[PDB]
DNA sequence: GGGTATTCGCCGTGTACCTCTCCT
RNA sequence: CGGAGAGGUA
DNA sequence: CATGACGGCGAATACCC
């Protein structure tokens, strides 16, 4: 049987974040380093 | 040894090769020639080359074309040496050890059998004479009708009436083995009990057909006798198809109905928005029955029906509730196949493939597994009638 | 003698006649081609009762 | 107009696509290939001719002496094809050649004569092709199968990545003779060029070319352009083409008239290129240091010094520069080198290459080609030579020069079949161009590149490869012998040519058994197209690109018709217009379109040619003047389809069919199926077995009569005339007056073929399908062959079907058969199989057959003559005794019919050796041979007697009219009578001579035919008689045989329903067949529906016509409505006009159309469904095509309205008799002691691995247990579990089986100690 | 474009075939689920499905050339008007490509389940409870956007 | 089918398992290459004892 | 003399069943 | 009855 | 003699220090 940019939350819900840091940034948005 | 290595008759005068002992035959050659010339002190130029060639010889008979040009017969065809014989698909292991030619096995092109219960197939008289034939004899002696071995043996070969008696007899509950061709999971190979029929065409019951991917547009089947009883046991408890009704791949039923027996399920549980009888409140599904049967009410006709049905309690018997349904006639008189336990939403439906599937699946949640197979065999008897009259 | 039975049963041959490797016939593969009860269902129990006898 | 034979019954045409072009005599290919093999040709291009040109003269080593040949003729068979066939010998003709060996005067001044001895010799037998296109070997009919193979020639290919690094593209050419060695040029990855020589190391190219005796300064003229360097003072100034620079960055500042155009650092683009076509500058100075990175292309020395200052290729530095240019060198020679246009690959080549002149590059080839052998300068030079030089050695074929040249682009066709220089060279050119992205590579399985050999080149090769065995002896014995008065006969050796041919015809891989279910298969056998066999694929390798449909295979090979499993792709069937050019290579017609005029002249273009224009589609609307009637046409133009205006047509197809193939072409409204369901209904049309009364379909195609008269299984009229004598075995025509050759009597006699068994043991039976008296044309048939019915193909039978499930036994593609179909013996087929009994010489004695027979009672052997050998006629079961044989051990070695094989003995044949006292049995066999063998010279002595004397009467009446003599004087006075001759019998002169050369022809030939009879024929060594008894049996149908439509729905039969039980109409008129519809919606096989509606619309027609038969209604009646239905459909290319048709013609033909109209639906210009509606109008039937069922079981009315109609079902060659097999014990294999294998051995079920594996799954150690020993190679184990069983006792006493003893002594005797252990 | 256009194909006819009119027990006008047969067999799930039905009444939609290229030019026409000769051409290319597919990957599936047969052959449970505390940690599988 | 015979070789012979089988075995527990084995054992060489 | 990229030879490539001819 | 070749069925 | 298979892998080879 077997043959041969950007990202969008698409529901509600809250979001969480894991081995993130937070900094100060130009427009207060949290850049990503890790 | 050479019973290991014979020589097959061709038209009895001539042999064909035996691609075995021509090497065996060079090998000889070469070492009596370096024999003769050991004793004889010849040059060594020429003994060398006769010990070279010996040594070609020998390897070839070892493992021919191993290393270089492989040792050609009469046929361009490379000869089978030694190394041959014991690897690849056709060597001894493959061929021969992990598989092989067995005895009481028989096969035929498979039919579809809509009357068979799931634990039973259909089994020709003939191949079931031919296959059960010792326990035939055994039984022709048990009751004196045969003195001797021949005796049985001419009474079978007549086909007398008291033969096909004994035969009834041997095989009531004596499970045969059905295999499909490629044999890709162990469902492949199930136990059925033996239904003896007329013709030269194996019967096989259309819910086993996913197990097996059988179809029938020339698929033949092979049918093997266990003949001990430790054998028939494992038949019966392991690999009858009425204890195999989950594939152990994913846990999920394979005995779901398909094709004509969901159409007919699906046909009878669908609803007509003026269908004839429309309105009528019913005692029950054998007043729908006889109301569809006499031609007065549709069966897609929206009625109300008084349904009686059961619900398992804490401690595990069926309490009753009676209440009045809003269904259609068709679900009223499919509702006499389902056994008690099940709610009547379970059919309160159109019902298709996965509707169909899921009610199986219910059935087995609630009750087990013989009901589960006694209600799939109710099942796929509905499908094909309500197709058909459709 | 699995091996063996499955690919390349030259080289596995050759290997164990070189080291006289001795195979003790625990699998199932090797159980049939001798013709034995499996170790597996309902011969499991047979080769418990032959383990427990040694 | 209409003949009066095709007026019996005129199938309904709904075509509307005019037709152009005929359908070819559909087995052109295997004909017209054999007469090429075999016909005299004085050019000496094809066949026989040129195999023996090409290897002669044979001329001794020495050269004193020389065969010659001059020509060859085939003899006349001894046996014809029938003869041929019963004897089991091959049906050949004696080739016979004219030979003269020449042995010239022993120093002579140069080729004179001393003798000269002409010869004919005879070098064996040439199987012969028979009328339709098959051989007799050894009595058995075969067919050669055409093969499809890579053309010779010069083919250019490359790897797209794959093989190292990544993205790195290597490119290959391949120079592939027709006969010699393979010439093969790479890259590798690294950029150096390789050649390889049969597959085998790979060598630096530049080898090559060293052995054809070019040095290196000339390997980089050929293949580099010069650049110079003109210093004249100093600055070492360049004189250049301004092109040369064009694409890499500036080195110097290039001056333009002494002003700088471009400086450092600014690549060059193509204004600046543009520039200098006013600026020619020819010396440029440049930088000193700019010549690091060039190459010294000549090799150069000093003025007078003698040392070697610098050689051709190598790189040039500062040193070396500056060092040269101190010598007064003032003309420095580089090559012209780019990266990514002007590669240096033969540079850097010539670098890696080891060889430095002609000897080296000859030692190192043959150190390649001879591995392990040291070799002398002569033996290089000749193996060089010998290898791709010698026109004995190497031939590229005429389409091997062809392609070569084509592919260079050479103007020239012809040429040698020997590589030259030029060749090898332009090769090299353009693989680097290639690479330098100048050219394109080739494809592999476009049809341009892949030809067609078919039986008689294929026979030619191998007859070449005999006579080229046959001349080494011949030189061998001619040189090495003192030869005197020796004739030519001498010399030649027949043996190794009949051993080649022989061995091609009865062992090669496309000499196959011949496909005989029906003609259709016979004729697609004779059609398929192989890429299998020697010089071809090989189906376990076969990759999916060459088993693809390529865009070329349009209108050549069929798109649908290939095999399912491994063959898939790689066995094809020919198009039904298709045919090969003069080279091999597939082509298809097409009507040339002329200033927008769709003309009908007709051009056979093949795929190469093909690509090179617009080609419209068959589905094209035109006019009555040609033109396109629309502006936008649809169009095939270079493999790819679009839209085109009609001045760019240049070409259309020429029929709607020209794609399929002749099966594909036999399915009715093939355009509705899916390809995949319409494979499988034309490899099932070919396995339909012929039932017992032919049935034409009655929605048909239109090729049924093509196939059934191009299949030569009817018998069809060679001169038209008048039937004059018809019987089931045999016609006799009375030709016509204007067809008579003048010494003729005018009988054409046609012998039919009755009850003969096929290569698949179904019924070969010729029955006649005209009436005495008849009128019969040219090209009529005379009588049906099997699966005929009036000239058109017949596979099947016309079914009643209905769609809906009943009740289960329509499930996964069952199918629901009346008892009434089983009753009106509608699929009962007739086969026949032989049985051979061999009586043979044994050591103790001879073996016996007589009615002797011990330990048989009286009864048993009622069946047998006085002889011990069965009756004619007699109904034999299983187990009965046919031939009555004893072995003096005496043994009862008789053969007996096999079990369930209850049939009817036909005929019986006895074959005897020389020096045995045939039997009485025998002898009354003989009797009837003899008298039957003079009634043959008798019965067809006087019908053409009688045809004589009507001649005889005719002329005699014409200008000699003697009433009286007539009667007063018989027809026996008028030659030998002495009287003046007159106009009278002069004529008569020529007339009656030819009747009495039949007193010259018909009894010379009487003692031959008995000798013949009458003679004792060679049978195998040992072999005292063989008796051959042939047994018919009658197969009705049951459930579990297959049936099959044409459109891919196949199944199998469940049950034979009562009559009482089917479904039947409102006019208690019960379906014969009931097909589940949910087969149809997934398979996409909506044919089998229309021709369903059709088939409905068909038998409404007839229905009517029946009706007006049984109420005898007046002529007229059945005039206008048949003509209306004749008329019928949306501008149909079919004219019927009854009013024609004579009163008695048009009752024939209501007649003929009673039991339904046939109808024809080609396969792309079919009936429509508003056609089929108004039809079924016509017939009163719904237009729908469902009617209102009611179940038999309860007269129930079913819910819904069902679709029934007539469907064309064919039985299938898959009956459960044949396959139903059941053993409990039986017999052993010798070295393994399991049971045997298959139903003819009476063998046991194979249990194979995953058999094992299911069961290791399920825990069922005892089942595995009692599978592996106690019903298989235990011997021990298997007695003792028959005698438990017997005894009641289900229990084994499992051993060890045999096969693992086998096991450990086969390892054993490898020198290794396996042994078991204790317990 | 010609995908779009497949898919308004593909919908209008699911559209008209999946919905049939009716006379309600009043003289009105009422959609219903059809009784149509083929759409009958579709919906309940016995056979066919989306794909085969618009190839039946639709259109056969893009196909590819035999070395994977989009033919830009898809088959309008449906097995019920019955295709012409260059469409049928062009879809035996994918029928061919399916169906040797098809006979060239059962002998890789078949070599694949013998080596996984070999290497698990010997495992059998021995044992009904060996004591150990690890284990592997089960999460539900997603990919991100979806479950 | 089960008593085995003998061949008395004349001279010795290499088993071929144990030669061309990669690894080569006599190579490996030699440490001359297998090239160099099979020259000698197919008289193409001559090795020093 | 030692590490590593390239080469060359070997290993493997679905099951079951059916028909025919031909083979020291 | 072993092997080879060819074809076919699922 | 055949020259239409190819991917994976380990031992041997060669290249580059
Ligand atoms: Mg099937």
């Amino acid at each position: 049987q077997l043959t041969m940019s950007s990202i969008q939350v698409k529901n509600k819900g809250s979001i969480k974040l894991s081995n993130v840091k937070s900094v100060v940034n130009s427009s207060g948005k949290l850049v990503i380093t890790s | 040894p050479p019973d290991l290595r014979p020589l097959v008759p061709l038209d009895g005068g001539r042999f064909a090769t035996s691609d075995l002992n021509d090497l065996y035959r060079r090998v000889i050659n070469r070492n009596n020639r370096l024999k003769r010339l050991l004793d004889l002190a010849a040059p060594d130029i020429i003994v060398r080359n006769e010990k070279r060639m010996l040594q070609e010889a020998v390897d070839a008979l070892l493992d021919n074309g191993r290393r270089g040009r492989a040792i050609t017969g009469s046929n361009k065809r490379p000869l089978k040496s030694l190394a041959d014989m014991i690897k690849g698909k056709q060597g001894r292991f493959r061929q021969n050890l992990l598989g092989k030619r067995v005895d009481y096995s028989g096969r035929s092109v498979i039919t579809v059998g809509p009357y068979l219960r799931l634990h039973q197939c259909g089994l020709p008289k003939k191949m079931a004479l031919e296959l059960f034939k010792p326990f035939i004899y055994g039984k022709l002696e048990l009751r004196g009708l045969a003195t001797t071995i021949k005796a049985a043996k001419k009474m079978v070969e007549r086909e007398e009436a008291v033969v096909w008696d004994i035969l009834d007899e041997v095989i009531r509950e004596h499970p045969v083995l059905l295999n499909r061709a490629p044999t890709l999971h162990r469902l492949g190979i199930q136990a059925f009990e033996p239904v003896l029929i007329e013709g030269k065409a194996i019967q096989l019951h259309p819910l086993v057909c996913a197990a097996y991917n059988a179809d029938f547009d020339g698929d033949q089947m092979a049918v093997h006798v266990p003949l001990t009883l430790e054998a028939q046991l494992e038949a019966r408890a392991l690999m009858m198809s009425t204890n195999n009704i989950l594939s152990p791949a994913n846990g999920e039923p394979i005995i779901v109905p398909s094709q004509d027996v969901v159409l007919g399920l699906y046909y009878m549980t669908r609803d007509c928005v003026n269908a004839k009888g429309e309105g009528m409140v019913l005692t029950g599904p054998k007043e729908a029955e006889r109301l569809y049967r006499s031609g007065l009410a549709s069966l897609h006709a929206r009625v109300k029906v008084r349904i009686t049905e059961y619900e398992k309690d804490a401690n595990g018997e069926l309490v009753a509730k009676t209440s009045l349904k809003d269904t259609t006639v068709g679900r009223a008189i499919l509702w006499m196949i389902v056994p008690k336990g099940l709610p009547y939403s379970i059919v309160n439906q159109a019902l298709g493939k996965k509707a169909i599937s899921k009610m199986l699946n219910t059935c087995y949640r609630i009750l087990g597994l013989k009901p589960t197979v006694i209600f799939a065999d109710q099942i796929m008897y509905t499908g094909f009638a309500y197709a058909a009259r459709s | 003698i699995s091996a063996a039975s499955f690919q390349e049963t030259t080289r596995v041959l050759t290997e164990a006649a070189v080291a006289g490797k001795r195979d003790e016939l625990r699998g199932l593969k090797e159980n049939v081609i001798v013709g034995r009860l499996i170790p597996a269902g309902t011969g499991y129990a047979y080769h418990q009762d032959r383990m427990r006898r040694r | 107009v209409y003949s009066y034979t095709e007026k019996k019954r005129i199938r309904k045409d709904f075509g509307k696509r005019p037709q152009v072009l005929d359908v070819p005599y559909l087995l052109s290919i295997q004909l017209d290939s054999f007469q090429k093999f075999i016909e005299q040709d004085p050019e000496g291009q094809y066949g026989l001719e040129a195999a023996f040109r090409s290897v002669f003269p044979i001329q001794s080593y020495s050269g004193n002496s020389e065969l010659q040949y001059v020509s060859y003729r085939l003899g006349e068979p001894v046996f014809d094809v029938q003869e041929c066939q019963i004897r089991g010998v091959t049906y050949s003709a004696p080739l016979r050649v004219k030979l003269r060996l020449v042995i010239y005067e022993r120093e002579a001044p140069e080729g004179t004569v001393k003798d000269i001895k002409e010869q004919e010799v005879y070098m064996g037998e040439i199987p012969l092709m028979t009328d339709n296109g098959t051989f007799v070997i050894n009595g058995t009919e075969r067919v050669i199968v055409s093969q499809l193979h890579r053309s010779p020639g010069v083919f250019f290919d490359s790897d797209k990545g794959k093989t190292h690094s990544s993205g790195k593209v290597l490119y290959n050419a391949r120079i592939i003779p027709y006969r010699g060695s393979w010439l093969d040029f790479e890259f590798d990855p690294k950029d150096n060029l390789f050649v390889r020589i049969d597959r085998r190391r790979k060598l630096p190219a530049t080898i090559i070319l060293r052995a054809l005796n070019y040095t290196t300064e000339q390997i980089l003229d050929l293949f580099f352009e010069k650049v110079i360097f003109e210093i004249r003072d100093n600055k070492l100034q360049m004189e250049l083409v301004p092109e040369r620079l064009r694409g890499e960055t500036a080195s110097f500042d290039i001056e333009a008239n002494g002003k700088v155009y471009v400086e450092k650092g600014r690549r060059i683009t193509a204004r600046h290129i543009r520039q200098l076509e006013k600026d020619d500058v020819k010396l440029i100075e440049v930088p000193v240091e700019y010549i690091a990175g060039k190459v010294v292309a000549k090799d150069y020395i000093d003025e007078s010094t003698g040392e070697l200052i610098c050689a051709a290729n190598m790189e040039l530095s500062l040193d070396l520069l500056a060092k040269l240019s101190q010598s007064g060198h003032k003309r420095i020679e580089t090559l012209f080198t780019n990266d990514l246009d002007h590669g240096p690959y033969i540079s850097e080549t010539l670098r890696v290459d080891p060889t430095n002149d002609r000897l080296s590059a000859l030692v190192e080839i043959y150190r390649m080609m001879r591995p392990g052998e040291p070799p002398t300068r002569e033996a290089a030079e000749s193996l060089f030579e010998n290898l791709f030089f010698s026109e004995d050695r190497y031939d590229l074929s005429a389409v091997g020069r062809m392609k070569f040249n084509r592919s260079l682009l050479r103007e020239e066709i012809e040429g040698s079949g020997i590589l030259s220089k030029d060749d090898i060279i332009d090769v090299m050119k353009k693989l680097i161009d290639i690479r330098n992205g100048k050219g394109e590579v080739d494809d592999i399985d476009h049809l341009g590149n892949r030809r067609i050999r078919s039986v008689g080149e294929m026979a030619e090769n191998q007859f070449r490869v005999g006579l080229v065995r046959v001349e080494r002896a011949v030189k061998e014995r001619l040189s090495l012998g003192d030869l005197d008065t020796l004739m030519p006969q001498d010399m030649i050796n027949a043996k190794p040519i009949s051993a080649a041919v022989k061995e091609f015809f009865g062992s090669s891989q496309l000499s196959q058994f011949m496909d005989q279910n029906n003609p259709l298969s016979e004729i697609t056998h004779k059609r398929r197209i192989s890429a299998l066999g020697p010089g071809g694929l090989t189906r376990e390798r076969a990759g999916f690109e060459v088993r693809d449909v390529h865009p070329t295979h349009y209108g050549r090979v069929c798109p649908i018709e290939t095999p399912e499993g491994p063959n898939i792709g790689l066995i094809n069937s020919l198009s039904v217009y298709a045919q090969t050019n003069e080279y091999g290579f597939l082509e298809t017609p097409y009507r040339k379109v002329t200033d927008g005029v769709v003309t009908d002249e007709i051009h056979y273009l093949s795929a190469i040619e093909e690509g090179n224009y617009v080609i419209a589609q068959a589905n094209s609307n035109l006019d009555e003047e040609g033109h396109f009637v629309e502006d936008l046409v649809t169009c095939r133009s270079k493999g790819e389809s679009s839209l085109f205006s009609r001045d760019q047509v240049d070409y259309m197809d020429v029929s709607t069919q020209q794609v399929v193939s002749v099966g594909a072409s036999l399915i009715p409204f093939l355009e509705h199926d899916d390809a995949n369901r319409a494979l499988m209904g034309a490899n099932m049309q070919r396995q339909a077995v012929p039932t017992l009364r032919a049935d034409k379909p009655l929605v048909g195609t239109g090729m049924e009569r093509a196939v059934a008269v191009d299949s030569g299984v009817t018998a069809v009229a060679k001169r038209g005339g008048v039937v004059q004598y018809v019987d089931a075995s045999r016609i006799v025509i009375k030709v016509n007056e204007d067809e008579m050759y003048p010494g003729e009597a005018g009988i054409d006699i046609y012998n039919l073929t009755k009850y003969t068994r096929s290569n698949q043991n179904t019924c070969i039976n010729q029955m006649p399908c005209v009436s005495l008296g008849e009128p019969v044309e040219r090209g009529d048939v005379l009588a049906d062959g099997p699966s005929t019915d009036l000239g058109e193909l017949a596979l099947g039978q016309n079914m009643r079907v209905a769609f809906m499930p009943w009740n289960g036994y329509n499930f996964e593609d069952s199918i629901l058969v009346s008892e009434r179909v089983v009753q009106e013996d509608r699929f009962t087929t007739i086969h026949i199989q032989e049985l051979a009994c061999v009586s043979r010489d044994t050591k103790l004695g001879p073996e016996e057959i007589t009615a002797d027979i011990p330990n048989v009672g009286e009864a048993a052997l009622s069946k047998l003559d006085e002889s011990g050998i069965v009756y004619i006629g007699a109904e034999v079961t299983g187990g009965d005794i046919l031939v009555g044989k004893v072995t003096p051990k005496v043994k009862d070695s008789s053969l007996r019919v096999p079990n369930g094989v209850s049939g009817t003995v036909i005929d019986v044949q006895v074959f005897t050796r020389d020096g045995v006292e045939k039997d009485k049995r025998a002898l009354e066999i003989e009797e009837m041979q003899l008298k039957q063998a003079k009634k043959d010279l008798s019965e067809e002595l006087q019908i053409l007697e009688a045809g004589l004397f009507s001649r005889i009467r005719a002329v005699l009446v014409a200008g000699g009219v003697e009433a009286e003599k007539l009667d007063k004087l018989p027809r026996d006075r008028w030659l030998e009578l002495g009287l003046t001759d007159e106009e009278k019998q002069n004529q008569l002169e020529q007339l009656a001579e030819q009747y009495d050369e039949l007193k010259h022809e018909f009894e010379k030939k009487l003692e031959a035919k008995r000798r013949k009879i009458t003679q004792g024929d060679d049978l195998a060594p040992g072999v005292l008689k063989i008796v051959k008894v042939y047994l018919a049996v009658k197969r009705r149908i049951q459930p579990g045989d297959k049936m099959a439509g044409r459109h891919g729905n196949k199944g199998v039969i469940s049950k034979i329903n009562p009559i009482e039980d089917m479904p039947y109409d409102e006019n208690g008129t019960p379906v014969d067949i009931v097909l589940n519809p949910l087969g149809v919606p997934s398979r996409m096989n909506i044919g089998q529906i229309l021709e369903t509606h059709l088939g409905m619309a068909a038998k409404g027609i007839g229905d009517k016509i029946n009706a007006m038969l049984k109420q005898q209604q007046e002529v007229a009646k059945l005039r206008e409505f048949i003509q209306r239905a004749y008329d019928l459909g949306a501008d149909v290319r079919q004219k019927v006009d009854l009013s024609t048709f004579s009163d008695e013609e048009v009752m024939r033909l209501a007649e003929n159309l009673r039991k339904g109209m046939p109808i024809a639906t080609p396969v792309f210009d079919g009936a429509k469904e508003a056609e089929i509606k108004e039809l079924l109008k016509l017939g009163d039937l719904p237009t729908s095509g469902q009617i209102r069922l009611y179940d038999g079981r309860t007269g129930e009315q079913f819910e819904r309205p069902v679709t029934v109609g007539y469907m064309y079902m064919l039985k299938l060659n898959h009956l459960v008799d044949d396959k139903m097999h059941a053993r409990s014990t039986g017999s052993y294999s010798l070295v393994t002691q399991q049971p045997l294998g298959g139903k003819a051995q009476f063998g046991g079920q194979r249990f194979g691995e995953m058999e094992v594996w299911a069961l290791e799954a399920y825990g069922a150690a005892y089942t595995l247990q009692e599978m592996l020993t106690v019903k298989s190679d235990d011997v021990n184990g298997r007695t003792k579990m028959y005698k438990n069983i017997v005894d009641g006792n289900h229990q084994m006493e499992p051993g060890m089986p045999e096969s693992f003893n086998v096991l450990l002594k086969e390892i054993r005797s490898l020198g290794i100690n396996i042994e078991l252990e204790d317990e | 474009i010609w995908a779009a256009a497949n898919d308004r194909v593909s919908k209008a006819m699911m559209d008209n075939l999946q919905t049939e009119t009716v006379i309600n027990r009043d003289g009105q006008e009422e959609k219903q689920v059809s009784f149509n047969s083929i759409y009958m067999m579709a919906d309940s799930g016995a056979r066919g499905s989306a794909a085969q039905i618009r190839q039946l009444a639709g259109m056969r939609g893009l196909m590819a050339k035999p070395d994977g290229s989009i033919i830009e030019t898809p088959i309008t026409a449906n097995f019920r008007e019955g295709l012409n000769v260059l469409q049928y051409f062009i879809s035996t290319h994918g029928a061919r490509k399916g169906l040797a597919d098809t006979a060239l990957k059962t002998a890789n599936s078949g070599y694949l389940t013998r080596r996984l047969v070999d290497v698990a052959q010997d495992l059998v449970v021995t044992e009904d409870d060996c004591g150990t505390h690890e284990g592997i940690m089960m999460t539900p599988v997603i990919e991100g956007g979806d479950v | 089918r089960e008593r085995m015979g003998h061949i008395e070789l004349a001279s010795p012979t290499a088993h071929i398992w144990f030669l061309k089988s990669l690894p080569s075995r006599i190579g490996l527990l030699l440490d001359m290459p297998l090239r160099d084995i099979e020259r000698v054992l197919y008289f193409e060489s001559y090795v020093v004892i």
